[PDB]
RNA sequence: AUCGCUUCUCGGCCGGCUAAGAUCAAGUGUAGUAUCUGUUCUUAUCAGUUUAAUAUCUGAUGUCCUCUCGAGGAC
């Protein structure tokens, strides 16, 4: 469960205040919230590594109250 | 005195000045460079870093002309060198080195100069347009 | 054909490169915790994150 | 209505001539540091030096006998 993917996100949001926001719960160990080059903005969805299984599944139970800008948020386990 | 070695720094800004301003103008880009002459930029172009410039192997064929040639006219180099298409220097090396293996207001008042438009067969009397 | 009569008796009857890079970083190096599963690190870093961890 | 060609219209990507006109700036030394580039260790084990720990450096590849590195026997 270590990881889990974020969906539904708007590019005002970027790694800092997923980094901020997750660790409100529990903290992110590893970051990964994709800038995409080519027009330079994000897709809005995440991928989350933490320090063992238990803080991700804990975060499957409560994680996905988050709303990004008044908009819903995905997390799943990965 | 501002002889010496050649430097990947001054030779890539060598590359990059050539490329800007052309081939022609020498002082302009010996000005960038420190401790080089116009000269010694132009010479160092057309003797190496010129990409037309054929760096490798010799083949069979140009040992063969090579061998010919120089014997044809003996010591001449800058002669021979156009005619195997390499670098005087290079093929002077490979030679020694083939012999050495071998063993005010008219505008804003009142309208500049008017035409009023011709008119034709047609009431322009009428018209008039609104304000902005 | 015997791997098949095997199986059909024992299933159940209801399915469900940086070499010194490595040393330099001061990895790939035998080591163990002994209060996890008697486990094996490879390097002191690692190990030394071991200390907070989840498991 | 469709296909092809054409016309118009719109939108998106989207520096003259001369003798080339003429000419062309670099101080030194004593110490010392930083930053670039290139190249080298899959070595196995043990003993010692060494290190905060590494690292590094330094030494050799169970013993005996027989036969032609291999085989057998005794440990």
């Amino acid at each position: 469960d270590a990881t889990v993917y974020v969906g539904g996100l708007d590019e005002k949001v970027s790694e800092p205040l997923l980094w901020e926001l997750f660790l409100q719960a529990g903290p992110v160990v590893n970051t990964h919230m994709p800038k995409d080059r080519v027009t330079g903005q994000h897709q809005g969805y995440g991928f989350v590594e933490f320090l063992s299984e238990e803080d991700a599944d804990y975060a499957i139970k409560i994680m996905n109250m988050i709303k990004l800008y008044g908009k819903p948020i995905r997390v799943n386990k990965a | 005195i501002k002889g010496g070695v050649w430097r990947n720094t001054e030779d890539e800004i060598l590359k990059a000045a050539v490329m800007k301003y052309g081939k022609n103008q020498w002082s302009r880009i010996a000005s960038l460079l420190h401790r080089k002459s116009a000269k010694q930029c132009k010479a160092r172009w057309y003797e190496w870093l010129d990409p037309s410039i054929k760096k490798t192997e010799w083949s069979r064929e140009e040992e063969e002309k090579l061998l010919h040639l120089a014997k044809l006219m003996p010591t001449q180099w800058r002669t021979i060198a156009p005619i195997i298409g390499r670098t005087a220097a290079q093929c002077l090396e490979h030679y020694e080195f083939l012999l050495d293996k071998a063993a005010g207001v008219d505008y804003n008042a009142e309208i500049p100069f008017e035409k009023k438009p011709a008119l034709g067969f047609y009431d322009t009397s009428e018209e008039n347009y609104q304000a902005l | 054909e015997e791997e098949e009569q095997i199986s059909e008796s024992e299933s159940e009857d209801e399915e469900n490169i940086p070499y010194w890079l490595y040393k330099l970083h001061g990895l790939n190096i035998n080591y163990n915790c002994e209060i996890c599963g008697n486990y094996t690190y490879r390097g002191p870093k690692a190990f030394q994150r071991h200390f907070a961890e989840w498991r």
